This record gives structure tokens, C-alpha cells and sequence, in this order.
RNA sequence: CCCGCCGGCCGCCCAGGGAAACCGGGAGGCUCCGGGCUCUGGGGGGAGUAUGGCCGCAAGGCUGAAACUUGAAGGCAUUG
RNA sequence: CCCACAGCCCCCGCCGCGGAGCCGAGGGCAAGCUGGUGCCAGCAGCCGCGGUAAUUCCAGCUCGGCGAGCGUCGCGCGGCGCUGCUGCAGUUGAAACGCCCGUAGUUGGCCCCCCGCCGCCACGAGGAAACGGGAGCGCUCCAGGCAGGCCCGUUGGAC
């Protein structure tokens, strides 16, 4: 009846990535020299 | 009316007509990743570069070997790039010209010059010295990474007389 | 167990009489061996890919009878280029059957130069097209450094051909994968039956094969 | 063979290309003047008009709203998209409205609308919807 | 009626060669037609020809060898810049290294390569590879 | 009687062509895409409708829109 | 230092604020984890999602694109060989007038060895620059401008 009735986490403080160019070079390392897939649950599983 | 509508301007660099390539987007990350460049905007700067070349010699190309015209332009165009040193000097022949890459056009530049004389430790630590004003092109000292030198100068490229 | 030919050729291929995939394609001869292929190949030189994926039904009296269908490539990036099919119930044996397929029938693809004729061709030859359904494909030949303008389907098919620089058109329903790539395999195909005058001369026959 | 080739024969070509080309239905709606006269928009990307009344396989009714564009006096309606943006307008309040993505026709499942409102008493529907501002002055 | 003499002879020799025959009639013996057959003959398509008087549209005999695979005529004779060549060559011919585009010109009757030597033009009739 | 020529009406068909059914005395010689002339068509409805003009004793014929609406309508063929 | 006066760029000494957003994650189209709601609220250029795991709504995490820019609306070009001169189609998909005669119009077999005329091709004159192409010059590069160095083609600004 009251739209809006679907439409509380405090947020998790960590820190900012390196921005500039950096964050190209946080990527190159992220796959290549890091092991990878990504998206499976059970990958989060391993990272919590 | 003013004077200031007289300026002339154009653009510089093209965008690919197919975005979403995933073969297209590795390359120029790698590209990006050997030459550590900032955005995507001097790739298209350079390709545009290479189009240029690559239909003025093709144009030059059409015609017969004794015309004017193709000496000529010929000519100017084979100066040009042995005077930068895109090309080699034992080439020149137009033909060689159409088999240019981008790459000979990056080996050209300020940070490449720099990094291949040992220099700097790296393309990242070759801009951040740029940046700071610690480099003497030639006799003059130059802030701009995207710089390019000429042969006559790639052995005068040194570090600025003034800094620490 | 090992690799009992069952042809004359495949025996002639398993001793070391025959030296080079050309002497077989000069004479024409059918391949129904897949163990051929790779003795020219022991390295595995030879690409391979899965152009497409598509499910078929039949309509019966208790329900529906479904099946898959797919389009195999293989080339080795050097004048070697082949295209099968495979259809089956189960998706892994269509694709070994496709694989096979392809493998079997192999065709040689002839290059040339647009104008300068400086080192290894970098085009085909000339104008070649084919037909195959409603699609055309047309061929051009490019100058050097040009890439290869066509879509990327048609592309990975020229590159696992071995060109570098070379301009396609298309017409027809190209949404249909199995036809543009069956007119293009066609127009490669046709390309080392084109005379053309340097191959005027006139050789005797030789009794040897 | 069919078409005429010979060499004095452009007079001929011009004027059957001048005839023929009048057959496209997206050249006829560009060219031909009775859809400018016919758009309450007059080829304008964007109109300012004032709302009057609010109304709203599928199965999902959608809100949209009655207007009146102040520089034509003819009515339309014009659907308000983003969730929880009926309260954001009141009747007799100043909009502006513009159209979908397919011009002249309709969008989606929506039978008998063409338009959108992008703004309310001068401020943005998305910044209002994300609270990047507010609309306290009314 | 019967208008282009070098169109009709033309395909009546690529029929005749499409079934690898040696030797075909054409009932013109225009002048223009043996310009064209004698430029074949001088690249090396067609070899030799004869022409058959009867006081009354003379016939003519030609010879095949194979080595043709395409010839035709460009029905409304065009002109053709000296400098607007390539275009017309890219758009006919299969390859820029081999076959001959034929140009009448004020100096005569011409291929396409001579006249891109004395930088002159004119109008088109055929061609053949 | 049988061996031919011209013209006409037909059947089957190798190549070739085509989405295919099929055509093959062309629907062949065409993306390798130019013999000459004329006419018609540009998703489906609204609509061969309205409004004008001409012809006709009349019934009606020739010419011939728009607004609005809509996401499919169609062709040949396969299995049930 | 420059400037009609002031700024501003740049040079010199002292102290020294390091800051990224806009879209999206089913296909086209590069990019995936829990909580809500339940054909409601909503998303959706098209196909479609939502009637209890919602891979598409609402939030968090994560991830992708571009980048001091990003997204939305309308118009033009391209996409388009869906206006087709190059270069569409006309048995069955939309489309050969029911047939004949016939004027304007368009198209017209072969042949003459050198004369005149029209078209045609090449060259040339003549006539505005800017824009465009283009030779040369390191405004720190560049967008630009026609400069500039010392012992300069008469320095150059060609075409
Ligand atoms: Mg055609
Ligand atoms: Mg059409
Ligand atoms: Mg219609
Ligand atoms: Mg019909």
C-alpha cells in the first residue's frame, strides 16, 4: 500500500586504493603475478 | 570582430569504432604497462600520428617513381623521419615507411631516451624526474614526458646543471 | 593400440616415403585419417577454437528430442586452414567430433604482395569470394600495416590462416555463423585454383606419383 | 537493362530519384512537414509546461501525469520514472518535460505515452531522487 | 536489334572457352574488334585470328589457349582522367600486378600502363584478365 | 520411306543459377556484380479510405493523402 | 619582467594543503555475495525481469569502462548495397500496365587513312585572401604562429 515500504551496516573502514597510475600497476600484479578465476562463492569463502 | 577569431584549431586523436574488444583493451594495457602511460588518449594520439604517415605514403605510392610530386613529398617525408629517428637511417625507400608501429614512435620519447641511457631506475621513476625539473634536453630543460628527440640531440640529453 | 593404417596412404604416411603435406595436396588425394595430420604435426602446431554452440530440436510424439551442433576451426598461422562440423547429443563429443571433422579436411591458402614485393607475402593474392547460402564474402588485398578489417568472427579465421593485412565485405543474413565462415573457407579454397600468368609456363608431367 | 544507361540521361535519373525517394516512412516523417505541425514539441528537445492532474502481461500500472505546454495550449501526458517521485510533484507545478528514447513513439509497456519529466520547480528528478538537493522552497 | 558487336563477341568467347573449346565465329568484323583481339594476342590470350570477307558484315575465326578467364565491355564509354586511373583499376581489375584495361585515346588504341606512362586519358571500352 | 533446313507448340535433362520449391527454347552467360527502351515497389494496418480533379445516364472507373496505431506480418521447406 | 595603469605567463629568495567523479555488472556489452519486497513497488533504447534463490527492482561488498570529465534529450552524417550512377528488387515474399498503334523523349548495324565543325583528352593564360593540402623554422612539447640567427638565397614566408 505505502510505496516506498521496501525501499542497517556501518561501513567498513579500509583504506583508499592508490589512485593516479598506480592503480593500473595494482592490476597488473592483481592477476598476472597474483593467482587468479574470480567471482565463485567459495572464493570469498577463502578471502573471509 | 576580433582578432582572436582567426586562431585555427583541430583535434588530435580518434577513438575506436568498436569499443568493447577485449583483445584491443589487453594490448593497450600492456602498451600502457611497458611505457607506463597515463591515459588512453596518447595511444590515439599516435595512431593518429600513424595514419597520417601511413596515407601520405600511400598516396606518394600510387604514382610513378619519376613524378615530381612523389619525389618531392617523398623526400620531405624520409627527412622528416630519419631527422627524428623513427626510421632507420639505412632505410629509404617509401615502402619501408608502411610497415611503421606505433612502438618506433614511443621508443622516441622523452622517458625512452632517458631509461635506455640507464639513467633511470624505471619509465615510473624516468616521469617523476621529469616532473621535479631535473633533466637538460639538449641545453634547455624540459617537463614535458610526451617530448620527443631528435637524433642530434639523444646524445645531449643530460641532467640539469641546477638541480640538487 | 598404436596406429594400424587402414589406406594405402596412411601406410605410406606411417613409413618415411612421403616427406611433405604438399606432395600429398599436389596429386589431391582424400584424407580419412586424423592420424595423418599430426605426424606432419608431431609438435602440435596446429590451433584450434569453438566458433559456435547452438541447440536443435525435433518434435515427437512424447515431448521434444533435443541435440547440440558446433563449428571447429584449426590452422597453424602459415597457409594452412580447416573448417568441420559435429552434431551429437552430449556437448563434448560434438565438439570432438567437430574437431575431427575440421582436422580431416585441410586446404592450403596462397598469398601474396599488394604492390612492393618486400620479404613473405602479407595478403592473399588477389580478389577471391565465396558463396555459401545468402552470404558473400569478398577479399581484397591491402597494403602493409593495414590490420584486417572485418568482423571478428571472419578475423579469427584470416588470422588462423596466416594474414596480417587484408579488407572483407559481406552481404546477405551474416548473422548465420555456420554460412559466412562455410563462403569464406570456400573463397580460400578456391584460391590456388586461380591461374594466373606467371603459372603459364609449361611443365611436362612427371611419372614419379 | 531495367534502369536507363545512356550517356544523355541524367535529367531522366535526378527525377525518378526525386520521385521515388518520397516512398521511405523515415524520410516522408523528416521531410514532409506534416509531423513538426503534428509534435506539440515543434522539433524543441525540450519542453516547460505546468501539470494539472495526476494519473497512473505486465500487469504493473504506471504513474505519469496530464499537462498542458504553456507556449502550445494542447495537453499530453509525460511519465514520471523513477520510484517514489509521485510525491515529488504536486499539482500545478511547473515541469520539464522531454521524450523517450524512440522519438515520436511509444516506449516499452506503457500504451499512450511518449514523454518524460526531468525536472520539477527547477530541480533535477536524479538529484533529487539520490538527496543530492531538495525541494524545501516548495 | 543488335547495337554492341563487342559485347555479343566477347561473351560468345567466354562460353567458348568455359567448355575448353579451340575455336569460335563471331559474325562482326568491326575495326575496334580487331584492335581488342589484337591486344589479346600481343599479351598472350588468344593467339590467332582470321578474317572471313563476304562483301556483307565479314566473319571472323579466333583461336583459344585458355588462360582467359574474364573479358566484357563498359557499355556507355565513360572518360577517363589521366590522373583518375587507380580508382577505376581497384574497382575492375582483381590484382594492381596483372591484367589490362583498354583506353581509346587520340594517339590510338591503348592499354591502361601506356597511358599511365604519357600521363594522357581518354575514354574506356573494355577488359580482360 | 530416312537424312537434313526454316518457323512454331511441347516433355526430360548435364552444366549453371537460386532461400528453396524449381528454371534450364532461362528464373543461365551477374558482388568476377555495365546490350537498348518503358513501367512498378520500399515493415504491417488506417486505406485504395477522406478531400479535390476528369470520365460516365447510372452502377462506378482513373488519379490518390494524413493523423493515429503496431512488433511482427509474410515466403520455401523439416519433424510431429 | 611585462603592462597606456593594473593584472597574467615566466625568473628570482622565504614558508610550503596532495584532492575523482559519472555510468554499469542477463545477452547486444568489458564487468558476481548476502538482506528485503512479492505480477506490489519498480527496471527495461530491443529481447525481457519481478506471481518466494529476483544473476535485471531496492541496499552493502566486490568488480568493469572513461576520466576532469561522465551521463540524458532532439537534430544531421554513417550504420544502409533499407533510395542502389558505382550498386537493390519485380514466378511464389511488396511490386510487369489487359492488348495493339503512336508523338515528344531516349537508343540506333557495317564501311572511306589524313579536309571543316561539336563533344572529348592534355597543356597554358587569366582571375582574392582565409580555410584545406603542403616546404622550412624545438612558441620548454602541443593546440598554434610565420618566425628567427648570426659569417643569414637579396634570410624566409615556395607551391
Ligand atoms: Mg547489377
Ligand atoms: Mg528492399
Ligand atoms: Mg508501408
Ligand atoms: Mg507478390
Amino acid at each position: 500500500t505505502s510505496a516506498g515500504k521496501v525501499r542497517k551496516k556501518e561501513k567498513k573502514e579500509k583504506p583508499r586504493p592508490p589512485r593516479g597510475r598506480a592503480y593500473k600497476r595494482l592490476l597488473y600484479n592483481k592477476n598476472f603475478v597474483d593467482d587468479t578465476r574470480l567471482g565463485p562463492n567459495n572464493l570469498l569463502i577463502r578471502q573471509k | 570582430p576580433r582578432i582572436s577569431r582567426h586562431r585555427n584549431s583541430s583535434k588530435t586523436y580518434s577513438t575506436p569504432k568498436k569499443p568493447f574488444t577485449k583483445p584491443r583493451l589487453d594490448a593497450e594495457l600492456k602498451l600502457c604497462g611497458e611505457y607506463g602511460l597515463k591515459c588512453k588518449r596518447e595511444i590515439y594520439r599516435a595512431r593518429y600520428m600513424l595514419a597520417k604517415i601511413r596515407r601520405t605514403a600511400r598516396n606518394l605510392l600510387t604514382l610513378d617513381e619519376n613524378d615530381i610530386k612523389r619525389r618531392f613529398e617523398g623526400a620531405a617525408l624520409l627527412r622528416r623521419l630519419h631527422m627524428l629517428g623513427i626510421l632507420d637511417e639505412e632505410k629509404d625507400q617509401l615502402d619501408y615507411v608502411l610497415g611503421l608501429r606505433i612502438e618506433d614512435i614511443f621508443k622516441r620519447r622523452l622517458q625512452s631516451v632517458i631509461v635506455e641511457s640507464k639513467l633511470a631506475k624505471s619509465v615510473h621513476h624516468a616521469r617523476n624526474m621529469i616532473k621535479a625539473r631535473h633533466i637538460s634536453v639538449g641545453g634547455q630543460i624540459v617537463n614535458i614526458p610526451s617530448y620527443m628527440v631528435r637524433i642530434s640531440n639523444t646524445s645531449r640529453v643530460a641532467i640539469a646543471d641546477t638541480s640538487s | 593400440e598404436e596406429w594400424h593404417p587402414s589406406t594405402k596412404l596412411g601406410r605410406l604416411v606411417k613409413a618415411g616415403k612421403i616427406e611433405s603435406l604438399y606432395d600429398i595436396f599436389k596429386y589431391s588425394l582424400p584424407i580419412k585419417e586424423t592420424e595423418i595430420i599430426d605426424y606432419f604435426f608431431p609438435k602440435s602446431e596446429l590451433a584450434e577454437e569453438v566458433c559456435n554452440i547452438m541447440s536443435v530440436q525435433k518434435q515427437t510424439t512424447a515431448g521434444q528430442r533435443t541435440r547440440f551442433r558446433a563449428h571447429v576451426i584449426v590452422g597453424n598461422r602459415d597457409g594452412f586452414i580447416g573448417y568441420g562440423a559435429g552434431v551429437s547429443k552430449e556437448v563434448a563429443n560434438a565438439i570432438k567430433k567437430a574437431a575431427k571433422n575440421a582436422r580431416l579436411n585441410i586446404v592450403p591458402v596462397r598469398r601474396g604482395f599488394w604492390g612492393g614485393k618486400l620479404g613473405d607475402p602479407h595478403t592473399v593474392s588477389s580478389k577471391l569470394s565465396g558463396k555459401c547460402g545468402s552470404v558473400r564474402v569478398r577479399l581484397i588485398p591491402a597494403p602493409r600495416g593495414a590490420g584486417i578489417v572485418a568482423s571478428p568472427t571472419v578475423a579469427k579465421v584470416l588470422e588462423f590462416a596466416g594474414v596480417s593485412d587484408v579488407f572483407t565485405r559481406q552481404s546477405g543474413h551474416s548473422r548465420t555463423l555456420m554460412n559466412s565462415v562455410g563462403a569464406v573457407y570456400n573463397a580460400l579454397k578456391s584460391s590456388y585454383s586461380i591461374l594466373t600468368p606467371d603459372l603459364w609456363k609449361k611443365e611436362q608431367l612427371d611419372h614419379v606419383q | 537493362m531495367s534502369k536507363t544507361s545512356g550517356l544523355y540521361t541524367a535529367r531522366k535519373l535526378r527525377t525518378v530519384r526525386r520521385v521515388n525517394r518520397w516512398a521511405d516512412k523515415k524520410y516522408r516523417k523528416a521531410h514532409l512537414g506534416t509531423w513538426l505541425k503534428a509534435n506539440p514539441l515543434e522539433g524543441a528537445c525540450m519542453a516547460r509546461g505546468i501539470v494539472t492532474q495526476k494519473i497512473g502481461p505486465n500487469s504493473a500500472v504506471r504513474k505519469a501525469v496530464r499537462v498542458q505546454l504553456t507556449k502550445n495550449s494542447k495537453k499530453i501526458t509525460a511519465f514520471v520514472p523513477r520510484d517514489g517521485s509521485i510525491t515529488y510533484i504536486d499539482n500545478n507545478d511547473e515541469v520539464l518535460v522531454a521524450g523517450f528514447g524512440r522519438a515520436g513513439r511509444a516506449v516499452g509497456d506503457i500504451p499512450g505515452c511518449r514523454f518524460k519529466v526531468i525536472k520539477v520547480a527547477g530541480i533535477g528528478l536524479l538529484a533529487l531522487f539520490l538527496r543530492k538537493r531538495e525541494k524545501r522552497a516548495r | 536489334v543488335r547495337i554492341n558487336v563487342l559485347r555479343d563477341a566477347l561473351k560468345s568467347i567466354c562460353n567458348a572457352q568455359r567448355i575448353g573449346k579451340k575455336q569460335v565465329i563471331v559474325r562482326p568484323s568491326s575495326k575496334v574488334i580487331i584492335e581488342f583481339l589484337q591486344l589479346m594476342q600481343k599479351n598472350g590470350y588468344i593467339s590467332d585470328f582470321a578474317v572471313v570477307d563476304n562483301h556483307r558484315s565479314n566473319r571472323i575465326v579466333v583461336n583459344l589457349i585458355g588462360r582467359l578467364n574474364k573479358a566484357g565491355v563498359i557499355s556507355p564509354r565513360f572518360d577517363i582522367p589521366a590522373n583518375d586511373i587507380e580508382k577505376w583499376v581497384v574497382n575492375l581489375l582483381p590484382s594492381r600486378l596483372f591484367g589490362h584495361i583498354i583506353l581509346t585515346t587520340s594517339q590510338g588504341i591503348m592499354d591502361h600502363i601506356e597511358a599511365q606512362h604519357r600521363q594522357i586519358g581518354g575514354k574506356v571500352i573494355g577488359y580482360f584478365y
